[PDB]
């Protein structure tokens, strides 16, 4: 597992995913993304098992967009979150295990509030003001709790998140070559090339 | 857990404890292990509690179906052979040890059925973990033909041997006496030991002695005109 | 590395007013196969203590010699205590206990259950227990092997609690041991008809009735059993 | 490890005179990492209250499983579901898998509306009714609770006697546990108005 | 094949006071579901107002009673009748425990007595070695039942003055020898009904500067 | 469980918890994870409670017997590498060991050593060992400046343990602070970790996520 | 658990005991293991207590339907049944049955079915787990051709040597006599042959 | 169950319409002879008939 | 393997069967199991061929040394050398050893010593894997102080049932006669005992 | 970690060791010596199994200093490597295995010729132009055999190592967080601060 962090800013969810990809004992690629935009206003990032991740990630974009075009309106992040939960839930009971840990972040323009969710591999939905999975989670959960405020502007959320990046690099025995940053906001889903 | 099933001349008498355990902790000092296949064919169960109660419900429903379909009172075997068949299907991944006893027009019966699909017949049988302690008193005191009043004193004092010597057995002693061509009498709490003593003071606390954080009301009433 | 090879089961015991009654089954088993019959296992050690040892025949035989050697060891000099107060059940007991303790250290323990019961020079009943676990506890009624969840319930009727010992004579005590043996013979597969009853009375010594059978057997109902259908 | 002990979760519940009470903690961990300090594990289907414990995911899955079935009963028979019928239903649902089983320990708490009587039940993993009319508790500091509650409890407790008892009982137990605590939310269920109160207690 | 650790149950409980100390325990001995004996002291006096109880696996728990009282002997001899203190005694027990750790004792050990100020003193040992002073500490298989109830009543853990709602903290009240008799009785009443390996008998030993007194109460027969 | 120590200008602040668990059940909540190696050395207790406690008593035995013989107080580098040679022996005779020996002498200055159960001995200015050493690190390294003042430094020992206590399952109980000077350690007492919570909640503005 | 069958001139007499252990614990000491599956084709059960009762119901079923359409099945016929259930469930059912029965024409006959399941006609069969001990006693003192009186004493004494050596065998001895004349149960309590 | 959110009126009317559709489409079955009026509120279009 | 010894009026006769297997293959079928470790105290080896042989030397070492310092040892005494050595190597090695000897005082005596090491005085002893078949024949048909010729045909008939049913035993039946007269060898071939 | 590297050139041996030490879940020290002098012209850099490495260092150091004091004679790098190979070979046969891979580089002042020795955990020494250890060492071999020439001076050898260091950073999936460079010259054993 690698880098995958969320922080719920006042008006947006800032997700970040690892560049490094190691399958075997050699880093093979190092600019890869681990995120696929579900809908115009919901982004989903994933990490977990190799090769399970790539397939199952394509699977959710497909199904949620199937329903989007049926109703010419887009599901709320709460509603997409529940769908992802539903599926993985059937999958720990089922014959072949999936193992995908997801942060689903979206801006709901109908509740008018950014929403951030953490779905672990077991199938537990939880609303959170910051989140994380795996190895990274262990150093950052406490680091983000320290400095946070309830309402923080967007560029404050970036500065904080770059403190969390910077810290991680020292402490983790793994190498991740910096993150890719994406903001999901009310004005659309964009990237920041600043790392 | 001592559950005895003792035949006597005019019927069969079945007794039980009511202490139901889950490992070193006593979950509940009051449930009953006695179930009702049918109105005059009582059964009790021992071993994994879930797998007794569900097997007794499951097959309970089907002998009552049948009993309407013949328009006749159920027989002990009817219940007994359905049991046998069912537990065998999973190959004893179900763990039931039930005493099935009862009367009917064609006489008194008493079987025991183990978790694989084995079945035995005697005139005094016992299941449970305390079973051993029952059995000792049973083999000395018993004799061929008892009366009803004698049969309930043998039954009760056999569970009490159980209580004293087997940790997992305690609480009240229930009885259900089944006697051919008269209704079946449930004598709950026949003889009750293991009365808890009064506390040395009470532990009642006054208001506000635990902190509160905030208050709201939850509204469980249906949605109505505002 | 210790595993029982040839096994014995069941020695039972209780107190009464002037002494104790210790009695045991006789049978050298090899599981299912009953290969040895008439196996003595009430080992008289002194004459005011019987040690009844159970478990592996091999392990008992090898600590049977240490018991005899203990009585020799005491008897060395001492002209007012070479047979006059050399022995009490209690002394003999401690010694058994810590030898087994030290063999469990090795982890090739002497595989046995041991009851030591006799009557002291205070007129005090004595009845304690040691085993291959090496737990040490006194008890007013006690049992071993397969009787240690069979015979124990029966005997607790007589002996509800610690005040019922002075009521209980040597005539009631005979009766309880007899009844217990019957029941062991029926429900245990390791048991047998032949048992030996010793009374260690303080006023009549080691009274050893040898080669008792069980009596008044009930097998009348057994012809009334039929099919399952 | 054990499936129940991977987030924790406790539910305690006790009966009074004209009132029952149910109470949980709010912790959801993923082993040693505490993930959230809020997550209600009691939910209410009409005037029955359902406590759910054990394994992390199975709080969520099994809750909405009961969402679907409660609905079928309410739509059909044109009334809210009685305490006793819902206890039966939970027993039936847990058993539906026995090979690949659930891993949860429900607590049913309610007061019947057809006769005005308290009714509580408990459950195990595979699922069986565990009667009491005294108390039932479930979870993984259920052991610690079983004692705590016994010392304190007195037959026939008054409505806001019952509140101090269950609040203290839970507080002490949860801070003698690792995997439950971090805040606690106590319901007092009366015959007409159920009050929701969060409890100020040790986070650490 | 041999496995030399069972369980023999029982439960012990240590309470320090202000001029007294209480070390109680039950007198039930069991092995699995058969009752061995209803009556069997585990709480032995060992001289000089130290009472010891080593509860858990019985044989082990008798082993360290053996060696502890042996040390009582050799200390007095080669110090010419020197009174061995609670502080001193603690540290000896710890050496015997630890030195076997590749065949360890598998018991939960507790001592209790007075200290030199004339206040209660209770130390408690973990299985392998080390130990720490306490003020309340149960051990045994019913440990987790007696312990949260006794912190709720000795130290009043998470309780507050009434009618202030978490503004004021409830002050810690003094402990009488009479009052701490009651707690032990009430606790062991709760233990019995909800846990199957406490029963028959309860033996409180109360230890003061005045002497060791035994006091016996019955529990339930099952 | 978490034991951390960081050097600063004034000496070393050691700050440790007091919850020691067994199973999911919490054993005791009043344990002292400071071990007086002498008045001029403080030893932490992390890893197995039995193992770690014992051998550092005896390390204090050899400390007094370095001290008489040289007529000179044991150096921090000599103690550490005693303790290190001992635990290499029982390296795969199945024992554990995670201590930081923390000391300040007049001719060597403040020096921490982190002696392991494999016999690894690493020097350094900050270590953190425990089941909450990941939670501890982050906060401790953000709020670090080497040039610091005593008051501020005392506050840092609390704040990192607190963070650790909040998310970690086995961390909590009480905290203890000691401030090692050259002259000795001076003990700063016991703060409950849950009463500490509400203070810093107000003062900083922290723990937004905790409701209320 | 000791089961035998011995053929005689006018039929076959079947013999079993009544002690049936699981562990060291005797479940019932008056147990009946000589079972009706037809009306003149009786069986003796030994092996795993669940797996004999199971199989034996299933044969009871096949045989009775055979009666109702086709006329009575033979000993031969019934023996084949029991083989055809053991052989196809030889992977998980531990059952050794002795199928002894009276055909009109051919008198008494014995077939024994191993655990792996196969017909063997024999002049007498023994199987169980306490009947391993009497292989030598039956063989030597077996006279081919006996009378009704001779047969019962022969089998009584054969079961007594088996009882003496197996702690899974004891209790009363049950016998069924299958002859043209009919079906007669005999029973011997222990005092009656431990004297001999 | 799957989206944890109240159904639109659009979805529910179309689901039924497709059931009825199945019977005319295939199988040689007769169609169910029912005509429904649905009253619903949903977020998106408000009241719907 | 099948060995036995059975007492009689003037002494004892010791009996064995000389087939000796490794697996399926018989290594040699003429291999004696009757061993002299003292000249009136003979023994019968069974269990593993290695294990018993090593024990028979070390027991010989200690009865040779007995006879030079303290006179000839009794049968009781030789058994106790076997016992205490079987004790030390109970789990390490296995043995079945039946110890049979002539004493000039108490006549012939038979002791049996399993693998754990215990002694048990008995009037007859059987051991090996031949002995779980012949158990019943030996006990029905035995009476103490039987004539010499009756002993000879009993041990014969016993061992003919052992070879018949156990296939691990076989070869010639050999016997050693311990009497006042001396030590006399007997041997009976396969063609003799099948008839008898 | 597990990276120790050697490039011998025609006046110098360059030994480099990992800075990072990672024990348990985190990197504890990201800056730490991991090599000790044996002799004034004999340097051993070492990596491998935790808790053998500290001990096997100071044991060698005690012995070689004992010789060099005792007899007033600094050992040949030829001699020293053998001594170390004797202990490594002995510990495979003995109860306590020593798993440590050791590179011993020296300047012989008797031949006046640089020498580099590669000794694997088992105990077979073999003198080389260059050698490495671990799974990390694999990656360095192929640049070494490309660019190396054996006419090389201090500076040329330095520039080759720098590629090897850079390579390691892209291709390796675990940090090591830079290296300490130490050079066995003809005027002692000098530490140079270049990365």
């Amino acid at each position: 597992m690698d880098i995958i962090l969320g922080i719920r800013v006042q008006d947006s969810v800032i997700l970040a995913s690892s560049k490094a990809v190691t399958r075997g004992i050699s880093v093979l690629k190092d600019s890869d993304d681990k995120t696929r935009q579900l809908s115009p206003h919901t982004l989903m990032s994933f990490a977990g098992e190799a090769g399970d991740t790539v397939q199952f990630a394509e699977y959710i974009q497909a199904n949620i967009q199937l329903y989007s075009i049926r109703e010419d309106y887009e599901l709320s992040p709460q509603a997409v979150s529940s769908f992802v939960r539903q599926e993985l839930a059937k999958s720990i009971r089922s014959r072949r295990p999936y193992q995908v840990n997801v942060l689903i972040g979206g801006y709901d323009k109908k509740k008018n509030k950014p929403e951030l969710y953490q779905i672990d591999y077991l199938g537990t939905k939880v609303e959170l003001p910051y989140g994380a999975h795996g190895y990274s989670g262990f150093y950052t959960f406490s680091l983000l709790d320290h400095h946070y405020r309830p309402d923080m502007t967007t560029e404050e959320g970036l500065d904080l998140l770059k403190l969390c990046v910077q810290e991680l690099e020292k402490r983790m025995p793994m190498d991740f070559k910096g993150v890719i940053v994406k903001i999901v906001d009310k004005d659309g889903i964009r990237q920041v090339d600043d790392f | 857990t001592t559950i005895v099933g003792v035949k006597f001349n005019n019927g069969v008498v079945i007794a039980a404890d009511t202490r139901s355990t889950q490992g070193p902790i006593v979950a509940d000092k009051n449930c009953a292990k006695l179930h009702r296949i049918s109105p005059k064919i009582w059964c009790a169960g021992a071993g994994t509690a879930a797998d007794t109660e569900a097997v007794t419900q499951l097959i309970g429903s089907n002998i009552e179906l049948h009993s309407l379909y013949t328009s006749r009172e159920p027989r002990v075997v009817s219940a007994l052979q359905m049991l046998k068949q069912h537990l065998f299907k999973y190959q004893g991944h179900i763990g039931a040890y039930l005493i099935v006893a009862g009367v009917d027009p064609t006489g008194s019966h008493l079987f025991s059925i183990h978790a694989h699909g084995s079945t035995d017949v005697g005139y005094y049988l016992s299941l449970g973990s305390g079973s051993l302690a029952a059995m000792a008193v049973l083999e000395s005191h018993w004799k061929q033909d008892l009366t009803k009043e004698e049969a309930i004193k043998l039954a009760s004092d056999a569970i009490q041997a159980g209580i004293w010597n087997d940790l997992g057995s305690g609480s009240n002693v229930d009885v259900c006496v089944m006697e051919i061509g008269k209704d079946a009498e449930y004598l709950r709490n026949y003889l009750t030991p293991n009365v808890r003593e009064e506390k040395q003071k009470s532990y009642k606390f006054p208001r506000g002695t635990t902190a509160v954080l905030k208050e709201s009301i939850v509204n469980i009433c249906d949605i109505q005109e505002e | 590395t210790q595993q029982p090879i040839v096994t014995g089961t069941s020695v039972i015991s209780m107190k009464y007013d002037n002494g104790v009654i210790i009695a045991a089954d006789n049978l050298g088993s090899y599981g299912s196969l009953l290969r040895f019959n008439g196996v003595e296992r009430l080992i008289p050690v002194g004459d005011n203590t019987v040690v009844g040892i159970s478990g592996d025949i091999s392990d008992m035989q090898h600590i049977e010699r240490l018991l005899k050697d203990l009585v020799t060891e005491n008897a060395y000099d001492n002209p007012l205590a070479d047979a006059e107060e050399a022995l009490e059940p209690s002394y003999i007991f401690e010694y058994l206990a810590t030898v087994m303790y030290q063999r469990r250290s090795k982890m090739n323990p002497l595989w046995n259950a041991i009851i030591v019961a006799g009557v002291q020079s205070n007129g005090d009943q004595f009845l304690r227990y040691v085993n291959l676990l090496g737990v040490t506890y006194s008890s007013p009624t006690l049992a071993t092997g397969f009787g240690a969840h069979m015979a124990n319930p029966l005997l607790r009727k007589v002996v509800d609690r610690e005040s019922d010992i002075p009521k209980t004579t040597v005539q009631v005590a005979e009766e309880a041991i007899v009844n217990a043996m019957r029941v062991l013979y029926y429900r245990d597969a390791r048991s047998s008809r032949n048992f030996s009853l010793a009374i260690i009375d303080k006023n009549t010594g080691l009274t050893f009735k040898k080669n008792l059978q069980v009596e008044n057997m009930k097998w009348d109902f057994a012809k009334d059993i039929k099919g399952y259908g | 490890s054990d499936p129940s002990s991977i987030n924790g979760g406790i539910v305690v519940a006790m009966t009074g005179k004209d009132c029952v009470a149910i109470a949980c903690d709010l912790r959801l961990g993923s082993q040693s990492l505490g993930v959230s300090n809020k997550f209600e594990k009691i939910f209410h289907y009409g005037h029955v209250f359902l406590g759910i414990t054990g394994l992390a995911t199975d709080v969520t899955t099994l809750n909405e499983m009961f969402r679907y079935k409660t609905n079928l009963y309410k739509l059909k028979e044109e009334r809210a579901i009685e305490p006793e019928t819902f206890t039966q239903l939970v027993s039936s649902s847990l058993y539906e898998r026995r090979f690949g089983p659930y891993f949860v320990g429900p607590v049913v708490a309610g007061i019947n509306s057809k006769s005005g009587k308290p009714f509580i039940a408990g459950f195990d993993l595979i699922g069986c009714i565990d009667e009491a009319k005294d108390f039932i508790v479930s979870g993984t500091a259920s052991d610690q609770l079983f004692g705590m509650c016994e010392s304190l409890y007195e037959p026939n407790l008054e409505p806001e006697d019952l509140f101090e008892t269950i609040s203290q009982a839970l507080l002490n137990a949860a801070d003698r546990d690792a995997l439950s605590g971090w805040g606690a939310v106590v319901y007092i269920i009366k015959k007409d108005e159920v009050v929701k109160r969060y409890l100020k207690m040790r986070q650490d | 094949q041999f496995n030399p650790y069972g369980d023999n149950g029982g439960t012990i409980l240590g309470i320090a006071g202000e001029d007294f100390a209480v070390l109680a325990g039950d007198t039930r001995n069991i092995t699995d579901y058969s009752i061995n004996s209803r009556y069997e002291p585990k709480v032995f006096d060992c001289g000089d107002n130290i009472v010891m109880s080593a509860n858990g696996f019985a044989a082990d728990g008798d082993a360290l009673v053996k060696r502890f009282k042996n040390s009582v002997k050799w200390y007095h001899f080669d110090h010419n009748d020197k009174k061995l203190s609670i502080n001193s005694a603690a540290r000896n027990i710890q050496h015997l425990l630890y030195g076997k750790r590749f065949f360890p004792y598998y018991v939960h050990t507790i001592i209790a007595g007075l200290d030199e100020d004339g206040k209660g003193a209770v130390y408690s040992f973990d299985p392998v070695g080390s130990y720490e002073r306490e003020q309340c500490r149960a051990g045994g298989a019913a440990a987790s039942l007696i312990m949260p109830f006794l912190d709720n009543q000795v130290n009043f853990k998470n309780q507050y003055e009434p009618g202030t709602n978490g503004k004021v903290k409830k002050p810690l009240k003094y402990l009488s020898v009479e009052e701490v008799i009651k707690l032990v009785r009430d606790s062991f009443t709760s233990a019995t009904e909800r846990h199957i390996q406490v029963g028959d008998g309860l033996e409180i030993l109360i230890v003061t500067k005045d002497g060791v007194r035994k006091e016996f109460y019955e529990l339930k027969r099952d | 469980t978490t034991t951390l120590a960081f050097r600063f200008q004034g000496g070393i602040i050691v700050a440790v918890d007091s919850r020691a668990t067994a199973g999911n059940w919490v054993a005791s909540q009043t344990v002292k994870k400071v071990i007086e190696i002498n008045p001029f050395l403080l030893g932490t207790m992390a890893g197995g409670a039995a193992d770690c406690q014992f051998w550092e008593t005896w390390l204090g035995s050899q400390c007094r017997l370095h001290e008489l013989r040289e007529k000179e107080r044991i150096s921090v580098a000599a103690a550490s590498k005693i303790l290190s040679n001992l635990v290499y022996q029982y390296k795969g005779a199945g024992l554990s060991m995670g201590t930081m020996i923390c000391g300040y002498t007049r001719k060597e200055g403040p020096t921490i050593y982190y002696v392991d159960s494999d016999g690894t001995r690493l020097k350094g200015d900050i270590f953190c060992v425990g089941s909450g050493q990941t939670f501890a690190y982050g906060v401790l390294d953000s709020n670090y400046k080497w040039d610091l003042s005593v008051e501020d430094a005392l506050y840092l020992g609390k704040r990192s343990i607190l963070a650790a206590a909040h998310r970690d399952a086995y961390s909590g109980g009480s905290v203890n602070l000691y401030h090692v000077t050259e002259d000795g350690w001076i003990y700063h007492g016991n703060h409950d970790v849950g009463e500490l919570f509400w203070k810093v909640k107000e003062e900083e503005g922290s723990f937004n996520n905790v409701i209320g | 658990t000791s089961i035998m069958a011995v053929t005689f001139k006018d039929g076959v007499i079947l013999g079993a005991d009544s002690r049936t252990t699981t562990g060291a614990y005797i479940a019932n000491r008056v147990t009946d293991k000589l079972t009706r599956v037809h009306d003149k084709i009786w069986c003796c059960r030994s092996g795993s207590a669940a797996d004999t009762q199971a199989i034996a119901d299933i044969v009871q079923y096949h045989l009775e339907l055979y009666t109702s359409q086709y006329g009575t099945p033979s000993t031969e016929t019934a023996a084949s049944v029991f083989k055809e259930l053991c052989y196809e469930n030889k992977d998980n059912l531990t059952a050794g049955i002795i199928v002894a029965g009276y055909d009109d024409k051919n008198k008494g006959e014995v077939y024994t079915i191993p655990l792996g399941g196969s017909v063997h006609k024999l002049p007498y069969a023994i199987a169980g787990s306490g009947s391993t001990f009497i292989y030598g006693y039956c063989d030597k003192n077996f006279r081919e051709n006996m009378s009704k009186e001779e047969t019962v004493d022969f089998i009584k004494h054969s079961l007594s040597q088996a009882i003496k050596w197996d702690g899974s065998s004891g209790g009363v001895i049950r016998m069924v006599v299958l002859t043209a004349a009919g079906v007669e149960r005999l029973i011997f309590y222990p005092d009656e042959y431990e004297q001999l | 169950k799957t989206y944890n959110e109240d159904i639109p009126v659009e979805i529910l009317v179309r689901r039924l319409s497709d059931i009825k559709q199945g019977y005319t489409q295939h199988g040689g079955l007769r169609p169910f002879g029912v005509s429904f009026i649905y009253a619903g509120y949903d977020d998106r279009y408000g009241y719907q008939l």
